[PDB]
């Protein structure tokens, strides 16, 4: 459910308290949009694969830097 | 009156309790080996009513017989803890009197009474069998000056 | 030493070895605890004469090692192989 | 040379069949343990009645520190600090200066005794037998500062101690 | 400059390493929070392991970078397997040290260390 | 009523000793006091975690094996009988049916423990 | 034959000259796939050609232990495995081969 | 014939001699160097390249059969570049005869594991990575061995100081061990001991 998958991945962005809800988008980038460094993205990708409940390999999380390729890559 | 009764009653508790002292089956290196020696047939330390237990649940001494190490430091205040009240603890030897020989080293204790609170220090490295039985003794002495009724008594 | 007879009798019966012969209690059988003062002997390098340090000088023949090799016919091996062990003729199996 | 210990073939005889037989359903072998018991019980114990007995002692026991004195009452110790040099604990400290007169002696002798492994270099190191370990064996103490021992208990113990001291020197000092 | 690699032939390799253990750490601490009863909180187990790692961003010799990672798996495998014992885990808490002060004046007042 | 007052008086007397031990003694209670013994480190998981059993089927034997004692008690009132020719062949029957199934755990390796 | 060779987990070989014989051709094929002037090779052949040798003339094995001079038959049975095991991996490591690299200046220089 | 002096054993030299150049010439891709002691022990200095190549033939060879390895250790030197030396001393029980191999490393570069060569190993390269910080590589096992849980540093390197950089107490406030930076009540006492007169001239310098 393409649909849902965003509504479930945003859930998650919401949260995640260095991420203000205020400035977020689907195509935010992590670190040129809200200033993340690479292990808050290492805990952001963490939060997905729990709330979706598959692994992500390393070599498949470093390229997920938007929401959007997120959603993508969950759809594969 | 009470003051004799409370005093008589002192007497027997400290009595009891010096006349049944049970030490903690513990001992870190060296000295524990003079501590076997004093339970030996020559001392007899079982003879004074001194039974080593294993547990320190079941014990009401701890004999630091040996030298304490950062890494065995947890382990000894653990089953320190873990002992029944009234507990008394002897320091035996140098390395658990104040880190004798490895005072220096980065591994060690200087001293048991970092950890624990110490009743009697017994000197000697090792003290013989027979130091170690007047340290004991000193002790039994010790608990029999104990004044808790009357203080209590007197509050 | 101070048992009755049939104290001894009974304890030796029961060890099966007679104990009074090798009591583990120790009385008069060992040394006395005031002894003649000794007169240690010298060693032999006490000497007056043809005793130059440096031709008893143990530390300065010690040589740097030998080199055999360095980095800048028959196989041998570290020593001869080990004779084999013989049995004990005191006691060969206890 | 070398023996077995343990290589043993039994007989398969009949008698010694049975002999074994007696033996597992008997249990002879273990009787004969309850009768070495046995005859321990009725041995005198090897236990001495301590404090009124003591275990023996030879004068050359390295006990209690002390510091020592001529016959004339000066301190044997001149301040060379070669027992300072030698402990192998460091558990020696020693500061010295001139005397009101022109003597050498020290202002601070210190022992940690917590420190000290009583291996007696020190007593053999000293030229003048000013520090000796004495026969003290009972001297524990309730508090661990009283075993930082500074240099007028060291010349208390070589004053209450010389009586026993010069005699276990006397005994001694030809083996040294 | 030609040397003997321990894990990671370039820092691309070890960066991945280093993430990989972040991982492991960051899953840990909600674990070591309760098996020990520690009295502080997941976020504060988890602020603390970030701590650790920050310390160290600035090296760029991945044989570093492969030794603090094997260092680092040995320290949570003491953990997990709670080897370690409360003490041990509360010592990257410094709970009973004093605040030292940075500034010059504070430093000038206590005594003589720069 | 004998009987019951001495088991009565046989639990009161061991309750009372426990209610002495309780409330007469000076207590100090903290964590590390009563946190549980393993030798001075903490424990390693809970202790109520399975603890495998190696001697399983002796254990089930032990069930049929103990019935059987149950059989066999009444058998000094069996010999009472005057019927001594059938008592003596089935008590003899039921013994050696208890000798037999011994022989066959035994001898199909059910008396050793399991690896 | 002997009842046991009195080592632990060393099992008597009931036919120790043919085992003995099997195991020294097979060290010795093994050996011909070394370059020809590779001391392992040269020294090797040497040493397995005289065992060999014993194992041929002496027919008591007490006797031949005796010229072994190996300990038991069965100790010198394991060696000989031991020993084609090395040749095999020699093969690969090939150490015959020139120093892979000097060490630094005073890497060995003793005291500093 | 002089009662104070060490005895020479010149036949055991000359064998050592012997057996050091024959596994010199065996293992020459490897082997640096090779000496005699005039106590007469052997030394095989290695790049560390051949550990398992050379321990490997020393266990396995017939005329070796180093079949023990008594121990295995590492010294700190500073001065070098590579400041750890790592020293393997074998026992061959069928010659009778020690062996000693050493070979060297940084703080860097790893070193092969020799478990598969000698089990005895396994404990010893745990001891050399926890008091030296030595990294074997492909171990089964690997950590720390003798210091405290967490500890940190390698104790027996030359630079680490003798008494540590930390210590431990018993806080009643925590309710727990804890430590703390390292403050002793009386120093250690350096002493400098060292004569300024040469002692051996057999192991002189050049200037
Ligand atoms: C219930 C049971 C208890 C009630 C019966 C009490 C029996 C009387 C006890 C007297 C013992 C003291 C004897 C004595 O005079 O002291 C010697 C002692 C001085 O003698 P000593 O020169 O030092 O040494 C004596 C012998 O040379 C060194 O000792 P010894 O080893 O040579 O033995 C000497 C003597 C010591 O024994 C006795 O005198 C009493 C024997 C009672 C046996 C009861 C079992 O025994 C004998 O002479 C041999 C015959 C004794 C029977 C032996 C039977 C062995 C058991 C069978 C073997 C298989 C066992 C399984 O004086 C004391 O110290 C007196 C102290 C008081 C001791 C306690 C006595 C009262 C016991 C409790 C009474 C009831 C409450
Ligand atoms: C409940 C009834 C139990 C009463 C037992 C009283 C113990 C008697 C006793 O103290 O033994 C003599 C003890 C012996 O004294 P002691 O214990 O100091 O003797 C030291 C050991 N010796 C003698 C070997 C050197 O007397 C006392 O210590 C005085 C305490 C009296 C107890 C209080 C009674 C009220
Ligand atoms: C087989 C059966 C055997 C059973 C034997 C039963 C025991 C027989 C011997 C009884 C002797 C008298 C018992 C008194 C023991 C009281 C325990 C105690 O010492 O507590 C001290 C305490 C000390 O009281 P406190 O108020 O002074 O100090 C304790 C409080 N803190 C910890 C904060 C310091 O005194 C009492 O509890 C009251 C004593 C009253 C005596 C009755
Ligand atoms: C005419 C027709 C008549 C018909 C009847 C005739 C039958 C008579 C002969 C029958 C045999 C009599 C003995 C039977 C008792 C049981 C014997 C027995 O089972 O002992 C053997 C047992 C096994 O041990 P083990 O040798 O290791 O194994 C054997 C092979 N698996 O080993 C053991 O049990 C050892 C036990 C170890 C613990 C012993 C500790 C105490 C030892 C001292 C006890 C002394 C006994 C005192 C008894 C007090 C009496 C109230
Ligand atoms: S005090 Fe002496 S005898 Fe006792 S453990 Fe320490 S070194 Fe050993
Ligand atoms: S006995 Fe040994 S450790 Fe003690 S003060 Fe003398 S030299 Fe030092
Ligand atoms: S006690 Fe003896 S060795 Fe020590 S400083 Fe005095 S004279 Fe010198």
């Amino acid at each position: 459910t393409l649909e849902g998958i965003k509504d479930r991945v945003l859930y998650v962005l919401k949260l995640y308290d260095k991420i203000d809800p205020e400035k977020l988008s689907v195509n935010s980038h992590f670190m040129k949009d809200l200033g993340l460094d690479s292990l808050d993205q290492v805990e952001i990708i963490m939060a997905m694969e729990d709330e979706f409940g598959f692994e992500i390999p390393d070599i498949d999380a470093e390229k997920l830097m938007c929401p959007q390729e997120i959603v993508d890559y969950i759809a594969d | 009156r009470g003051e004799y009764v409370v005093a008589k009653l002192d007497d027997l508790i400290n009595w009891a309790r010096r006349s049944s002292l049970w030490p903690m089956t513990f001992g870190l290196a060296c000295c524990a080996v003079e501590m076997m020696h004093m339970a030996a047939p020559r001392y007899d330390m079982d003879r004074f009513g001194v039974v080593f237990r294993a547990s320190p649940r079941q014990s009401d001494v701890m004999i630091v017989a040996g030298t304490l190490t950062n890494k065995m430091a947890p382990a000894l205040r653990k089953v320190y803890d873990q002992m029944p009240e009234p507990r008394y603890v002897v320091s035996m030897g140098s390395c658990a009197n104040g880190g004798g020989y490895y005072h220096y080293s980065y591994s060690v204790v200087r001293g048991c009474d970092r950890i624990v609170p110490v009743d009697i220090y017994v000197p000697g490295c090792p003290p013989t069998a027979e130091a170690l039985l007047y340290g004991i003794l000193q002790l039994q002495k010790k608990i029999k000056r104990e004044k808790r009724l009357r203080i209590w008594y007197r509050r | 030493a101070s048992a009755t007879r049939f104290i001894q009798w009974l304890r030796n019966w029961a060890s099966g070895r007679d104990l009074q012969a090798k009591l583990q209690l120790r009385y008069q059988e060992i040394s006395k605890r005031t002894q003649p003062p000794p007169k240690l002997p010298v060693g032999p390098s006490h000497k007056l004469s043809n005793n130059y340090y440096c031709t008893r000088d143990g530390r300065r023949e010690a040589m740097p090692p030998s080199i055999v090799m360095s980095s800048q016919k028959k196989a041998v091996s570290p020593a001869p192989p080990i004779k084999r062990w013989e049995l004990s003729q005191d006691e060969p199996y206890l | 040379t070398y023996k077995y210990v343990n290589l043993r073939e039994p007989s398969m005889d009949m008698k010694s069949v049975t002999d074994r037989a007696a033996q597992t359903l008997l249990w002879t072998e273990l009787i004969r343990g309850l009768g070495m018991t046995l005859s321990y019980l009725f041995r005198e114990p090897a236990t001495i009645n301590y404090p009124f007995e003591k275990g023996p002692l030879s004068p050359r026991f390295r006990g209690e520190h002390a510091l020592r004195r001529y016959p004339s009452g000066e301190e044997r110790c001149i301040a060379c600090k070669l027992c300072e040099a030698v402990c192998p604990a460091q558990a020696i400290t020693i500061e010295a200066e001139p005397r009101a007169d022109g003597s050498r002696r020290t202002t601070r002798y210190d022992i940690d005794m917590t420190k000290c492994i009583y291996c007696g270099f020190c007593q053999e190191a000293c030229p003048v037998d000013a520090i000796v370990e004495g026969p003290n064996f009972e001297f524990s103490t309730e508090t661990h500062e009283e075993l930082l021992y500074n240099k007028e208990k060291l010349l208390n113990n070589g004053d209450k101690w010389e009586a026993e001291i010069a005699a276990n020197i006397q005994a001694d000092y030809l083996y040294r | 400059t030609s040397v003997k690699p321990i894990f990671s032939r370039d820092m691309n390799e070890a960066k991945r390493r280093v993430r990989e253990l972040y991982r492991a750490w960051y899953r840990e601490v909600p674990n070591t929070v309760h098996l020990f009863q520690l009295d502080i909180s997941v976020k504060q187990g988890r602020d603390k392991v970030r701590e650790m790692f920050k310390k160290n961003a600035h090296i760029t010799d991945p044989r570093v970078v492969d030794l603090l990672v094997i260092k680092g798996k040995m320290e949570l495998e003491e953990t997990i397997k709670v080897w370690k014992q409360r003490t041990h885990v509360m010592r990257f808490f410094h709970e009973t040290e004093a605040p030292r002060p940075k500034d010059f004046l504070s430093k000038f007042y206590v005594g003589h260390d720069p | 009523m004998n009987l019951m007052l001495a088991l009565l008086t046989n639990f009161t007397l061991a309750t009372l000793l426990v209610i002495i031990a309780f409330w007469l003694p000076q207590l100090n209670v903290y964590s590390e006091k009563t946190s549980p013994y393993e030798c001075g480190f903490d424990p390693m998981g809970s202790a109520r975690l399975p603890f495998s059993m190696k001697f399983f089927l002796v254990a089930i034997t032990f069930l049929l094996f103990d019935l059987e004692i149950a059989l066999l008690l009444p058998l000094p009132w069996a010999s009472q009988t005057a019927n001594l020719n059938t008592m003596l062949t089935m008590a003899l029957f039921l013994i050696i049916l208890l000798a037999v199934s011994l022989a066959y755990e035994w001898t199909q390796k059910g008396l050793e423990w399991t690896e | 034959l002997k009842k046991t060779t009195g080592l632990v987990g060393l099992a008597v070989c009931e036919t120790p000259h043919e085992r003995l014989k099997i195991l020294y051709t097979k060290i010795l094929d093994v050996l011909g796939h070394i370059p020809k002037n590779a001391a392992y090779r040269k020294y090797t052949e040497q040493i397995t050609n005289e065992k060999l040798s014993m194992v041929k003339a002496e027919p008591d094995v007490k006797k031949l232990e005796e010229r072994l001079q190996g300990g038991q038959i069965e100790e010198v049975i394991l060696q000989a495995e031991n020993e084609l095991s090395l040749a095999r991996k020699m093969i690969q490591w090939k150490p015959w081969e020139p120093l892979v690299e000097e060490p630094p200046a005073s890497q060995w220089k003793w005291p500093i | 014939t002089r009662p104070t002096v060490r005895p020479r054993n010149d036949v055991a030299h000359k064998q050592l001699s012997a057996f050091g150049e024959y596994v010199a010439e065996i293992l020459p891709k490897y082997v640096q160097q090779v000496q005699v002691s005039c106590f007469n022990e052997l030394e095989i200095c290695i790049h560390p390249d051949g550990v398992i190549p050379v321990l490997t033939f020393l266990r396995d060879h017939s005329n070796a059969q180093f079949k023990s390895l008594a121990d295995l250790t590492a010294v700190d030197i500073p001065t070098r570049q590579n400041r750890f030396e790592i020293v393997y001393n074998l026992l061959s029980l069928r010659f009778n005869s020690r062996i000693r191999v050493k070979t060297y490393t940084d703080e860097l570069t790893p070193i092969e594991s020799s478990v598969p060569v000698y089990k005895a190993a396994n404990w010893y390269e745990r001891e050399i990575w926890d008091m030296f910080g030595v990294f074997f590589a492909n171990h089964p096992d690997l950590r720390r061995i003798l210091t405290d849980y967490g500890f940190e540093g390698h104790p027996f390197r030359k630079d680490f100081p003798l008494s540590g950089y930390v210590e431990l107490r018993y806080d009643d406030e925590v309710k727990r061990v804890v430590a703390e930076p390292v403050e002793l009540a009386q120093e250690f006492r350096k002493f400098d001991l060292n004569s300024p007169w040469e002692a051996f001239p057999a192991y002189r310098q050049p200037p």
